[PDB]
């Protein structure tokens, strides 16, 4: 019959690169 | 005396596909393990939010039972991967005497990983145990994130394979790889 | 018409923005 | 009936750290 319901959204993402020194 | 101890620690977090997919992976890997009525013991366990124990290292003494075990453990679910807690978990809580862990003959630890090292301190801290120790340690990288361009996945994954200085070609295989896991089997022979 | 099983869950987040100076 | 669509992917991971100066 129909589709069944969305899954479940992923993990968070990695920590970002260090900023200009 | 052809035994060893090992341990394979998965993740099924909502960064892993279809579980069908590892299960696959680990029916190749037990099938081509030579599990006999003393030998080659190996434990599952998943990780995620937490570390669950299904099954313990000397539950088993056969092939099959192994490979029913691998196949009997499903994660239905994970908040999140934590790898260095796979890790951690496994050479304490896996690779204990109580667990089912012989003497300390070969350890062996196969984990899988997709990329999500939001910590590499708590990894590098059980890298350098595990590496005085002098401990057999595998990861194996899965890949089930479509990929909807080059995005430059060996930039994800890196933060992983760089867990080893040895030779990566005898320490990060890849889910697709067959070969992989007989690469494992054939460099296990040795003392380390 | 039964529905169908939930879908494929989501990936991992985007990596977080580059520091401050 | 069919599985359902994909999962919206995770959350932006955190700011990086700041340059050191
Ligand atoms: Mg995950």
């Amino acid at each position: 019959g129909p589709p069944g319901p969305p899954g479940l959204p992923g993990e968070n993402g990695p920590p970002g690169p260090p900023g200009p020194p | 005396s052809t035994q060893l101890d090992i341990v394979i620690v998965l993740d099924g977090s909502n960064s892993i596909y279809p579980w069908d997919s590892v299960t696959a992976f680990l029916n190749d890997l037990l099938e081509r393990m030579d599990i006999g009525p003393k030998q080659t013991q190996v434990g599952i366990v998943q990780y995620g939010e937490n570390v669950t124990h299904e099954f313990n290292l000397n539950k088993y003494s056969s092939t099959e039972e192994v490979l029913v075990a691998a196949k009997k453990i499903v994660q239905r679910g994970g908040r999140q991967t934590m790898t260095a807690l796979g890790i951690d978990t496994a050479r304490k809580e896996a690779f204990t005497e109580a667990r089912g862990a012989r003497r300390g003959v070969k350890k062996v630890m196969v984990i899988v990983t997709d990329g999500e090292s939001h910590d590499n301190h708590r990894l590098k801290k059980v890298i350098q145990d595990c590496e005085d120790e002098n401990i057999q340690r595998f990861s194996i990288a899965i890949l089930g994130s479509y990929n909807r361009g080059n995005l430059s996945t060996e930039k994800f994954v890196e933060e992983i394979k760089s867990i080893a200085s040895e030779p990566t070609e005898k320490h990060f295989f890849n889910v697709s790889d067959e070969l992989a896991l007989v690469t494992i089997v054939k460099t296990l022979g040795e003392r380390i």
